[PDB]
């Protein structure tokens, strides 16, 4: 099993940008999203959790959704340093197994 | 607050076998199940295995039946003894820890949360 | 004569055992004591009044004012654990026993010896310590409990945990009555809020002296004064813990459906739709029967408004609360409310050569599971309509008088005529061992600071003193303060305190917990190198027992 | 008689002290065996050699 994802996204500085996730009932309608930021070669980082809330030191500009099957994150007050890679990830209730997304590449403008 | 270490990570043949592993600190390693993700270069993530405190095991397809992951809870350490490595299995590996305490064969191995370690990488060829 | 002895020394614990599974456990502990003479002979009527500490807004719990009386009198407290058990001890008695009685209580005081300082003055420094064969320590057995009654336990001011090292006696206090009125504030109130000292009423004014009480003993340095045996009437005390909460009361329901393999996932099935199970339950308005919703006989622990200060004549205090979190067995940072924390120095467990006035402190979490997890609690409207929305359900999130960090479990009780809780476990070496039944005519049901209250009355308490070394120049006509020849008392210190307890029984197929040396805990329990020891925290109710 | 049962079933492991710190341990055991016959009403003298 997989989450898909989009591919690549883009955004100004300054404005709001959104990305999303899509699974099925035993990965995300059970268990929501936790969003998931890589800088360049580096280990990644959590942004947000399934309970809704965000590590410590997590800027407030980054939030999640979840809506049925998908999760959707959003990046408000975009910036330059926010051009990374980021992934979902969920629980396949079925296989037992951590499922994470394809990734996608946040473009900063 | 919470440290993760990494080693063992080299460039070995295909077939034979490799053995990583992770120490960590700041945290009770007995109540927190431990978890090996892995990303090839340019690639999508993948998770490889976890292990709850009792010495339940749990593995993804790509590997159950090759892989063979374990804890030692006296000294904060897992290892991951990957047997069979064929060219496919070249990635980085990374070393995780659930948010919330978990034990027994009930647990589920990784949820949401870790603060993933520096990592080692692994190549396969000959 | 002053050339003989008048006791023997003696720190064993003898595990006498009887029939039917009882053990009489008879602890003997013996110190040698150091009694200085009080800085003065005079009763003080003191004041506490920390105005500048709790003017800053929102520091009122910090608050410490109050009155107390300043005796010249010293108390000798054997009123703690480790004043009796040592480590070994305690591993035996809470592995190996279920229940433990409290019997009889025994102490004295032999082989005094009264010392004199003379100091020369000379360039080069020197001193002299001289004997006084006629000078006497004034020896005083509270036997009626007329005094007001302060157990130096939770001050830490007990007597030491090591035989080997001569311990102290603490100087002797107790309250008066002081009106006091203290408004709570914020950082963001304005102004001051009144912070107010009122005084004394004379309708609770009580002042108490040893000398106008109690008989006085005058031992001199071949004398000896012995208590005799206090026999005591308290309740058992237990040690085995309850894990069953009301989630765990009674029949579950029968699994129609079970697992096929070994599996993480592989769980089971009850197998019935919800609106169609059979069974009892208090909610008469749904037919949706589920395991938070099933009929229990009654209630396990309570919940009590957590942090609730409450004000009276004599100031803010914290409301106890009998039980603590549940499940913060797995994280020190999740102790909160409930589980004591205890603060104390070098002659009850910190490691004897640590310099500076940092207290070594443990919090103890206990091991039975009589409390609350205040984060999972709901109140939802009572038409029980699910899943339930916004405006119908009151949540651990949402605000209480808008206070964003106050939520409604702040002010929450469920204590009732269903209230099922245990009493607090002994804490090995720092906790109590005994207290006395409040003199109310309605009263507690439980204690939180000792294990064993007492029903009719209970040992009494023993003032030690030095008796007015006068020189040649003494007139009581004098204003000044009474010139007084440097005296101190050495004296030894014997006590026994006899306990009765039950051999515990093995009830199931797997094995128990237990207290056990290990690679981690060891150097607990030797010396270091320097010759410092330290006693550390034990448990004392491993052992699960069966609530229902 | 046939219908008639001869025994009781017992595990319990029951201690019981004595004076002098002694304790009396008595194991019961209890279970359940299940014997067909033997492959041949005869004894055999056998050797194994590998």
């Amino acid at each position: 099993s997989v989450l898909t994802q989009p591919t690549s996204v883009s955004g100004s500085l300054g404005q709001r940008v959104t990305i999303s996730c899509s699974g099925s009932t035993n990965n995300i309608g059970i268990v929501g999203a936790s969003w998931y930021q890589q800088l360049p070669g580096k280990a990644p980082k959590l942004l947000v959790y399934s309970d809704g809330n965000r590590p410590s030191g997590v800027p407030d500009r980054f939030s999640g959704s979840n809506s049925g099957n998908s999760a959707t994150l959003t990046i408000t007050g975009l910036q330059a340093e926010d051009e990374a890679d980021y992934y979902c990830q969920s629980f396949d209730t079925t296989l037992g197994a951590a499922v994470f997304g394809g990734g996608t590449h946040l473009t900063v403008l | 607050e919470v440290q993760l270490v990494e080693s063992g990570g080299d460039l070995v043949k295909p077939a034979g076998s490799l053995r990583l592993s992770c120490v960590a600190s700041g945290f009770t390693f007995s109540s927190y199940g431990m978890n090996w993700v892995r990303q090839a270069p340019g690639k999508g993530l993948q998770w490889v295995a976890g292990v709850n405190s009792g010495g339940f095991t749990g593995y993804a397809d790509a590997v159950k039946g090759r892989f063979t992951i374990s804890r030692d809870n006296a000294k904060n350490t897992v290892y991951l003894q990957m047997n069979s490595l064929t060219a496919e299995d070249t990635a980085v590996y990374y070393c995780a820890k659930d948010r919330y305490y978990c034990t027994g064969d009930y647990c589920f191995n990784l949820i949401a949360f870790g603060y993933w370690g520096q990592g080692t990488l692994v190549t396969v060829s000959s | 004569g002053v050339g003989i002895s008048t006791g023997t020394f003696n720190n064993q614990t003898e595990f006498k055992f009887l029939e039917n599974g009882w053990v009489y456990i008879t602890a003997n502990s013996s110190r040698l004591v150091h009694l200085n003479m009080p800085e003065s002979e005079n009763y003080r009527r003191v004041v506490v009044n920390n105005l500048d500490k709790t003017a800053v807004n929102g520091n009122m719990a910090l608050d410490d004012t109050h009155a107390e009386i300043v005796t010249p009198w010293s108390l000798v407290d054997a009123n703690a654990w480790g004043v009796w058990f040592n480590p070994g001890d305690w591993q035996l008695i809470v592995n190996t026993m279920s229940e433990l009685h409290l019997v009889s209580f025994e102490q004295e005081i032999f082989n005094v010896v009264l010392k004199t300082v003379s100091e020369s003055a000379t360039q080069p420094p020197t001193k002299v310590y001289n004997n006084d064969l006629t000078a006497s320590l004034m020896v005083a057995l509270d036997s009626n409990n007329t005094m007001p009654f302060t157990p130096a336990a939770m001050r830490s001011e007990t007597l030491g945990f090591y035989p080997w090292k001569p311990t102290i006696p603490t100087p002797w206090r107790y309250y008066f009555q002081w009106d006091r009125t203290l408004i709570p504030s914020h950082t963001g109130t304005s102004g001051t809020p009144t912070n107010i000292y009122h005084g004394t009423d004379p309708d609770d004014v009580q002042f108490y002296t040893i000398e106008n009480s109690v008989p006085v003993h005058l031992l001199r340095t071949g004398d000896e004064f012995a208590t005799g045996t206090f026999f005591f009437d308290c309740k058992p005390c237990r040690l085995t813990h309850t894990w069953q909460t009301n989630r765990a009361l009674g029949l579950p329901p029968f699994l129609n459906s079970l697992p096929q393999s070994e599996g993480g996932t592989n769980f089971g099935y009850i197998g019935v739709q919800q609106d169609k199970r059979r069974g009892v339950t208090q909610m008469g308005n749904t037919n949706y029967i589920t395991e938070a919703t099933i009929m229990r006989p009654a209630e396990v622990g309570y919940s009590a408004p957590y942090y609730s200060f409450e004000a009276s004549t004599q100031g803010p205090f914290k409301t106890p609360i009998a039980a603590g979190r549940g499940g913060a067995q797995t994280d020190e940072n999740q102790a909160a409310d409930g589980d004591p924390r205890y603060a104390f120095g070098r002659q009850h467990g910190q490691k004897t050569t640590t310099t500076g006035e940092t207290p070594e402190r443990f919090t103890y979490i206990a091991h039975q599971d009589t409390g609350r997890y205040p984060e999972g609690d709901w109140i939802q409207n009572i038409n029980f309509n699910l899943p339930v929305t916004d405006d119908n359900v009151l949540l651990p999130t949402d605000p209480i008088g808008g206070k964003t960090g106050i939520n409604y479990t702040n002010i929450f009780n469920t204590y009732g005529p269903l209230t099922a809780l245990n009493n607090v476990p002994p804490v090995y070496p720092n906790g109590q061992i005994w207290d006395k039944e409040f003199d109310t005519d309605l009263k507690p049901r439980l204690h939180v600071n000792a294990p064993f209250v007492c029903q009719n009355n209970c040992p009494g308490q023993l003032f030690v003193k030095v008796a007015p070394n006068l020189t040649n120049q003494y007139d009581p006509d004098a204003s000044a303060n009474m010139s007084r020849i440097v005296t101190y008392s050495d004296f030894w210190w014997k006590g026994k305190l006899v306990f009765k307890a039950k051999l515990r029984a093995s009830h199931t197929w797997n094995p128990i917990q237990q207290m056990s040396i290990n690679v981690d805990n060891q150097f607990n329990y030797v010396p270091s190198n320097i010759g410092g020891m330290k006693i550390v925290y034990e448990k004392s109710q491993l052992a699960p027992r069966k609530l229902y």
